[PDB]
């Protein structure tokens, strides 16, 4: 569900109209007509907010350590523990469905607590290194 | 070195390969004693601990809890043999879209008898009831304590009498006999608020035959004993007396759809059209027959079912101990969707005259409907108490006093 | 624009079968359609009737929270 | 089958053995070592012969080689002819480290405590895991911290440090009232040394990582003693001033001394001194203005600023919060801060009026306390006063600036009555803070004008501003004494006051605290 | 309440010859039975008790009496009478007397001596079961002082029903004599050993000696106070003279228990 | 007064707090400090007394309106219920989580990854995000009813316990007892932070804080174990023995009083001479089994610690039936009195 | 459950609306 | 009462259909 009306729930029913085989969805809460009972003493529709964390603007909010991004395999590393890195460095490159992803330092700083080596599996949202 | 297919595990130094192991583990609580214990239940004609919970509860609602308890005695090695589960199935789920909390005992485990692990389990399901202000559903098979684990079971007992005593008033209990019962299993049902027997299949019992023939020399069958129809005709402890499963569960159902959550919360109301007008206006042609049931002579007798069905919604009436005691009949109807519960004297059997039974049936009755905020409708035609030395001698007096 | 509309998925009816559907489709709509606020009558409630410990936390947990409850 | 005396025998013979389970090894090692057996502990605590033993015979199940006890001696008795439960652990069994029967058995104890409503009081030199089932000891250690929560509020508890608390040990202390450790014997810390070298390097000693001195300073622990004997004579006094439980009154110890002036009140009348930069020991004016000299003292060492101490007034006990002049101008920093809140707390729960004795500047300024977290800790001291339901009477003796007179039971903070002798100062800063304030606007301290000014705003400041005359005409104070009346005025008020009642207040869950 | 002065010391230190006795009042043979009175004259003060319902189920004795000026109720077994077995009718007397008990604030003090219910089909058809829940409901439900004395036997779920600790027992000790088991000895065998039997019936040998012998060895490991004592069942395991000491500090101690049942407005007792 | 507030938010370079102010301080005790150094927004919020920093007026009415969607009005009242019903089966975001813990132990990832796929949506709430960073405070929804999440964070050192995440957690399971949430605790720590500063800092006594807390707490109580959960950290984080009413594990999850490698030491410090290499092999082979046999669910999961194991994907679904199940807890026995009494 | 059906006539014509019985709406 | 405008949506292409607002 991306928008506010995404989150009703809906019940799908087979109506016949004159013969004609129709596929109907109706809301749970449809005050055709007189019908009413919508919502309930509380209930808030709202636009629901995405399974993803913010945005570029706090791209790492004080936040030193580097996550993969997808679930792959580290195949390269192009640091080593106690390199100095600048925003836009290559970190790693994480091959995922067969194609080269790479993972790059998102702040300036050293490179330290490197974690992989290549050809380790990653999952998404493990800390590759931390720059400090 | 590579391995065929069916000798290989996935890694377990991987997260896959905890989860295939999770996955096995859940798989083997399916037949904790092998598949051949499953197939001789099922040759027996009965249903599993675990059917029976999924056929009671909501399609896709049980949520199991201790699912991979094992026991941990060591006496007689027992150690030898560890089932999952312990012998018994516990979790919650719903019923008719309300939440319940519910243990089914396996007789193939050790003959569904009670360990520490086994009360543990149930202890921790009735305090999860209790909290939580939810019915509590228990299907009781087993042979007693389990002998070779000591006076371990007795304590685990005496905390699972204990829970039943607190929850008693406080919210539903409602306990289902689907099979042998002995030793100490037919006391947590005595305490429940409602027992529900299976015909044939079911059995209550402290001591068995073989004790009574030993000490009193008498001959009795586990049947004659303790059978379904023994509790409900003579001992007058089985509230019902289903034809099989699938009908003791569906009593319960609707036992359970009369019944609020708690002590506390509000009763199932039904919405219906109530029609407008004075009580005179609105008479119907089924009402009105009532102005002809009563017999012109006073000796002749009347069935006060059909007073019941006639003041009660859609004739329906859930008639509670329908066997024993037959000149007082006790159930559960709706008047305009409001549960209620009918007390009333059956002029067909015995004239309608009270006496021991009726009393502390219907007494019982009553005070559950009381402590579950149930109204309750009294029809009456009673000319008085069943004359007889035998009543008096049995405390007709004492056990009379109970209804009142 | 944020609301919950009716879909006919699949099939294409004519103004005639919509309207019949519509019709139908209002006429089975119902219940409480603009009902009062539901009126508070606290008189004789389940919890005025328990016994409570004299020292019990259901006293503000259950007792006092149901009749505050607004 | 045995007949009746022979069975009476064999449990004769076993109740024996069940006295030392450990047998003749372990007790060779505890002589050795020199310290007493866990039921010696117990029966020096207790009056003599008063001891009742449950669970004496408890075994771990299905286990060939467990030894009676299962390392902990758990009872019942009288202390001062009053009911307490009372265990204690004994490291002659499994190193006296948690087992199941240990922990069944401590948690009986602790639910028959808070059944019969009386103190219980804890003798701990040992209770770490169990290398057999450490598992066990874990889930034993969360046992008895949730039953820690029956208790608080409800009943005393006392701890007894008479050995090393390390690991999941500490967790059930830390949660008592009291805690009392014998000095170069009694320890407490989360990890040892050597796993502290291990994981982050660092080399430190016991003492400094955990000593019952560097315990008591740092506010984890209440007292320290030289001796086991000297920690039961200071949990006995401890209890002679409390009730047994939430609902039960105190003992009443000799009422109605002296009921007219004495010359040890008329000593009070010279006691402050005449310079108010000079500072003197606050003990001189608590060991005159209540019953007599027992003023009973707690948590000595940990905000030595502050004074926490019990007394009594016409023989009912009450809480005394004091400042020290005499150590660090009596300013109040974090662990003073602390200090009182916790005092004020658990001498709320258990029904002790609160006097509060004031000489301070206020909150001790710093960057450390900043750091330290002044602003919450003050923060918890306001919440403790406003929400203690206790009688509170005050009295200020020389110095309420700011913070501190706000929190030193200011009748603004709820407190019942308020008095203030002559000598004392209530404004929002000192005199020599305002002169700063006012000669920091010109150029430089040009001498004498400088001087001449701030030596007459000091002298015009505490002529005029920073006396008890403004807070008398605004109400502020209830009255300005005499030193002298102190002692009887202390026991009018409190008697007043003895069935004090509280409100409004809105019954709920809880209040908050900042944490 | 009366006032009595209690004698200072420890309950050893306070012996009397009264209590001396009930150190040889059990017999030595399990078998033979013994007066229930004998014990609770010699606990209670001046030997004094009113009996209540005497010529009724006199397989349990119920009564008053006091300790030391405390009155307190005594629901005692009678091994004279179907050797002490618990029936209908002891169970509904005893569960009446609890509730009265319980309603008044009078402590109970339960003196323990079952072997079992008393098997019949006259018990199951008059409604052992539904019956005899009523004693465990009164006990379960009381909220006064609760003092178990467990003498010789405490078997199954007569253990259960006649003060166990998990039914809310504040005390509970037990006599050297005592025997605390799931049940008799000569069940556990023909059980627990089914299989070992059932191989000496293959082969030949003397049954009717292997069980007797596997019967003494089940006795002398399992039928005694201690394995309740280890699982902390019995708070202790006590000399009979010392019965007294324990009863009357524990009845001083829980004159005010701070315990509570979960709100109702009533409860469902077995009727 | 504002210190007695439940959440406090500052304006970076804006707000700042103290007792006494730079000048006053530079007079008394001769140091000199900077407003930023003393009491600004940011060191402020990392010492815990400030619960948000924003960076415009704007931004923290904002914050102020979203803080208080979760909340009722009162302590008496209900909280707003937002979009029920969402998703009522299994999502491909759900059968994300099988696969999202990493293989290796000792690899750290963030906790976030699962917290944005447990619950309703990616609505997740954080408070005192700079206090305690081993921690995360939360307010999240389990079918339109707000709940309070308390979890570990392993990006962050190591997601150990530490003093602030000590003080965080209690406060934050007060605040939300107070306020009728459910909490919902996501356990993946090795436990307390052993350290000389640690120590020194108050470890004992904010543990023993977060121990009342949890204990004292009356709403329901939901736990689910990600990988680690030992000694204090177990107990702690919901345990079943702290009154935790619904205990759930990853089949990752690891419960035991210490980890391997310590276990390890624990067993070297005998016989130890670590220039051998033979005790090298004693320590590998001992992880091994120790990984295999002591640190896993399977204990706990029979001796009945913890109420089932799960596959990590039903965890969204499961919560909302635990705490549907949950919704009319009544805390068990409990004497009412004047008040708890708590470490200070 | 048996399918609902009703009867509606729209200007000149007439058609059956057919339901499921359980229609909730 | 007013008549009601209810939007449905046939193949995608939205559709206004007005009603009594007295049906029930
Ligand atoms: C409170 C104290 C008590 O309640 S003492 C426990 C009561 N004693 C009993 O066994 C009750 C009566 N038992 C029986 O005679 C039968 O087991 C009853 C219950 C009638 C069931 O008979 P039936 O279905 O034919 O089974 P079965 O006995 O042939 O075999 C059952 C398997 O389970 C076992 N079992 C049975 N009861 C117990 C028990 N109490 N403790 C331990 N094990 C028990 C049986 O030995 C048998 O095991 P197996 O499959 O032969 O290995
Ligand atoms: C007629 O009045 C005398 C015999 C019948 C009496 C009937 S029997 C049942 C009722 N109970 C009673 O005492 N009298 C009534
Ligand atoms: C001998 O071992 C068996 C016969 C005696 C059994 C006794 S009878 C009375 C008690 N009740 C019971 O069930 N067993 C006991």
């Amino acid at each position: 569900p991306i928008e506010e009306e995404d989150t009703v729930p809906r019940q799908t029913v087979v109506v016949e109209v004159g013969g004609r085989r129709l596929e109907v969805s109706l809301p749970g809460d449809l005050a055709i007509g007189g019908g009413g009972g919508a919502a309930a003493p509380g209930v808030v529709r709202k636009k629901p907010k995405p399974r993803k964390r913010g945005g570029g603007g706090a791209k790492a909010a004080s936040g030193d350590a580097v996550t993969a991004p997808m679930q792959g395999t580290v195949v390269k590393v192009a640091v080593e523990e106690g390199q100095e890195v600048s925003a836009g460095d290559l970190v790693v490159v994480l091959e995922a469905m067969k194609m080269e992803n790479p993972v790059t330092a998102h702040k300036d700083g050293t490179i330290t607590g490197l974690a992989v080596e290549a050809g380790a599996a990653i999952t998404q949202g493990t800390v590759i290194a931390e720059i400090k | 070195v590579t391995e065929p297919s069916a000798e290989h595990q996935v890694d377990i130094h991987t997260t896959a390969g905890k989860l295939a192991d999770l996955k096995r583990r859940t798989e083997e609580t399916l037949h904790p004693v092998g598949e051949a214990a499953v197939d001789k239940v099922h040759a027996k004609g009965k249903l599993t601990a675990r059917e029976r919970i999924l056929a009671l509860l909501d399609e896709g609602s049980f949520v199991e809890l201790d699912a991979l308890a094992k026991h941990r005695s060591t006496n007689f090695g027992l150690e030898k043999n560890r089932p999952l589960g312990d012998g018994v199935i516990t979790g919650y789920g719903t019923i008719d879209g309300r939440d319940v909390c519910i243990f089914s005992q396996d007789a193939t485990v050790f003959g569904g008898s009670l360990g520490e692990v086994y009360g543990e389990k149930i202890v921790k399901v009735q305090e999860l009831a209790i909290k939580t202000g939810r019915p509590l559903i228990g299907i009781n098979d087993g042979a007693g304590a389990r002998i070779q684990e000591g006076v371990v079971s007795l304590g685990l007992y005496s905390r699972i009498f204990h829970n039943n005593i607190k929850a008693s008033g406080v919210i539903p209990q409602i306990s289902l006999i689907m099979g042998a019962a002995a030793g100490g299993h037919v006391y947590s049902p005595a305490l429940t608020d409602f027992v529900v027997m299976v015909d044939q299949t079911s059995q209550m019992f402290i001591t068995g035959p073989d004790v009574i023939k030993t000490v009193t020399g008498e001959d009795v069958t586990m049947e004659e004993l303790g059978g379904a129809h023994t509790h409900m005709a003579k001992s007058g402890t089985a509230h019902y007396v289903a034809s099989g499963e699938q009908d003791a569960f569906d009593y319960v159902r609707d036992l359970l759809s009369y019944l609020p959550p708690n002590n506390y919360a509000d009763p199932p109301l039904y919405p219906v059209a109530i029609p407008e007008g004075s009580i005179e206006e609105t008479l119907t042609d089924e009402d009105l027959e009532l102005d002809t049931l009563i017999p012109d002579s006073p000796n002749q007798p009347y069935d006060m079912h059909e007073v019941i069905t006639r003041i009660l919604d859609d004739d329906e009436f859930l008639e509670v101990q329908a066997g024993y005691a037959g000149n007082i009949v006790v159930g559960f109807g709706r008047v305009e969707g409001r549960p209620v519960g009918i007390v009333a004297n059956q002029p067909t059997q015995f004239a309608g005259c009270l006496d021991i039974n009726a009393s502390e049936k219907a007494a019982r009755f009553i005070r559950t409907c009381d402590c579950f905020n149930i109204p309750i409708v009294l029809l009456v035609d009673v000319p008085g108490f069943l004359p007889g030395t035998d009543q008096e001698y049995n405390g007709i007096i004492r056990r009379g006093a109970k209804l009142l | 624009d944020h609301e919950a509309h009716i879909k006919v998925l699949r099939g294409e009816p004519t103004p005639e079968e919509m309207a019949a559907l519509m019709a139908v489709l209002a006429s089975a709509g119902g219940g409480p359609a603009e009902p009062v606020k539901k009126e508070r009558n606290m008189w004789g409630h389940p919890v005025d009737k328990l016994r409570y410990s004299v020292f019990s936390w259901q006293r503000v947990t259950l007792l006092e929270r149901t009749h505050m409850r607004r | 089958n045995k007949t009746t005396a022979e069975l009476l025998a064999e449990l004769r013979e076993k109740l024996e053995l069940a006295k030392e389970p450990g047998g003749e090894k372990a007790v060779a090692k505890r002589e050795k070592k020199g310290i007493p057996s866990a039921r010696a502990r117990i029966n020096a605590l207790l009056d003599p012969g008063s001891f009742i033993e449950i669970g004496a015979l408890a075994k771990t199940p299905g286990d060939p080689n467990a030894l009676y006890g299962d390392g902990v001696v758990t009872g019942r008795g009288t202390i001062d002819g009053r009911p307490v439960g009372v265990f204690s652990h004994d490291q002659t069994v499994f190193q006296g480290s948690v087992g199941e029967m240990f922990g069944r058995k401590v948690a009986r104890l602790m639910e028959w405590v808070a059944m019969v409503g009386c103190p219980i009081i804890g003798i701990n030199d040992s209770a770490g895991a169990r290398i057999q089932d450490a598992v066990t000891s874990l889930a034993w250690y969360a046992e008895l911290g949730r039953r820690h929560e029956m208790l608080r509020g409800l009943v005393p508890e006392i701890s007894l440090i008479f050995g090393k608390c390390a690991g999941g040990a500490v967790y059930s202390p830390i949660q008592t009232d009291l805690l009392v450790a014998v000095r170069d014997q009694g320890y407490m810390f989360i990890t040892g040394p050597d796993v502290i070298k291990d994981v982050t390097g660092e080399d430190v000693t016991f003492d400094e990582l955990g000593g019952a001195d560097e315990q008591a300073k740092r506010g984890n622990i209440h007292k320290v003693v030289n001796s086991e004997a000297e920690a039961y004579q200071y949990v006995r006094d401890y209890l002679s001033f409390l009730p047994s439980n939430h609902f039960d009154n105190p003992p009443i110890v000799n009422p109605g001394m002296e009921p007219e002036i004495t010359p040890h009140d008329l000593e009070l009348d010279s006691i402050v001194p005449d310079a108010d930069n000079m500072a003197y020991d606050m003990h001189e004016i608590l060991l005159r203005i209540f019953d007599d000299g027992d003023v009973f003292e707690i948590a000595e060492q940990r905000g030595p600023a502050m004074i926490t101490a019990f007394a009594r007034v016409d023989g009912h006990p009450v809480g005394v919060i004091a400042n020290q002049p005499m150590v660090l101008s009596g300013a109040i920093d974090n662990e003073a801060s602390d200090k009182a809140a916790s005092f004020i707390r658990f001498c709320d729960s258990y029904n002790l009026p609160l006097v509060f004795v004031v000489d301070t500047p206020g909150a001790m300024p710093g960057v450390a306390e900043e750091k330290g977290g002044i602003i919450k800790r003050g923060g918890r001291f306001f919440n403790a006063i406003v929400e203690a339901d206790v009688p509170k009477v005050t009295v200020i003796i020389r110095k309420a600036y700011g913070g501190g007179y706000a929190v030193m039971g200011s009748k603004q903070l709820s407190a019942d009555l308020n008095f203030a002798w002559p000598t004392a100062r209530i404004a929002v800063i000192g005199a020599e803070g305002a002169a700063q304030l006012l000669v920091k606007r010109f150029p430089d301290p040009n001498a004498p004008e400088v001087q001449k000014i701030r030596d007459d705003f000091i002298e015009g400041y505490n002529l005029n501003m920073a006396t008890p005359w403004i807070a008398a005409e605004r109400g502020y104070i209830d009255a300005v004494i005499q030193p002298h009346e102190t002692r009887l005025l202390l026991r009018k008020s409190l008697r007043l006051l003895r069935d004090k009642q509280n409100g409004p207040k809105v019954q709920r869950k809880h209040g908050l605290l900042p944490l | 309440l009366y006032p009595v002065a209690i004698p200072e010391g420890s309950i050893e230190e306070t012996l009397t010859d009264e209590d001396l006795e009930l150190d040889t009042l059990i017999p030595d043979s399990p078998n033979q039975p013994y007066d229930m009175h004998e014990v609770i004259t010699r606990i209670l003060d001046d030997d004094e008790f009113l009996e209540v319902q005497a010529g009724y189920a006199g397989n349990i004795v119920v009564g008053f009496g006091r300790v030391e000026g405390r009155p307190v109720g005594i629901v005692a077994n009678q091994p004279t009478q179907f050797a002490g077995c618990l029936d209908i009718n002891a169970s509904e007397k005893a569960a009446r007397f609890i509730r009265t008990c319980d309603c008044f604030n009078i402590p109970i003090v339960l003196l323990v001596d079952v072997p079992g219910f008393l098997p019949g089909t006259d018990q199951e058809y008059n409604g052992i079961i539904r019956r005899g829940a009523k004693l465990l409901y009164a006990y379960g439900e009381a909220t006064v002082a609760k003092v178990t004395v467990i003498t010789r036997k405490s078997y199954g779920g007569a253990y259960c029903v006649m003060g166990s600790k998990d039914m809310g027992a504040d005390v509970v000790v037990a006599w050297p004599t005592a025997q605390i088991a799931v049940m008799g000895a000569s069940g556990a065998v023909g059980f627990v050993y089914r299989q070992q039997l059932k191989e000496a019936a293959k082969n030949g040998e003397d049954v009717d000696a292997l069980r007797l012998e596997l019967q003494q060895t089940y006795e002398d490991t399992l039928v005694n106070p201690y394995i309740a004592a280890e699982r902390g069942y019995v708070d202790a395991v006590i000399p009979p003279s010392h019965t007294r000491g324990y009863v009357a500090n524990a009845l001083r101690l829980l004159e005010r228990k701070i315990v509570q049942m979960p709100p109702k407005k009533h409860g469902n007792i077995p009727l």
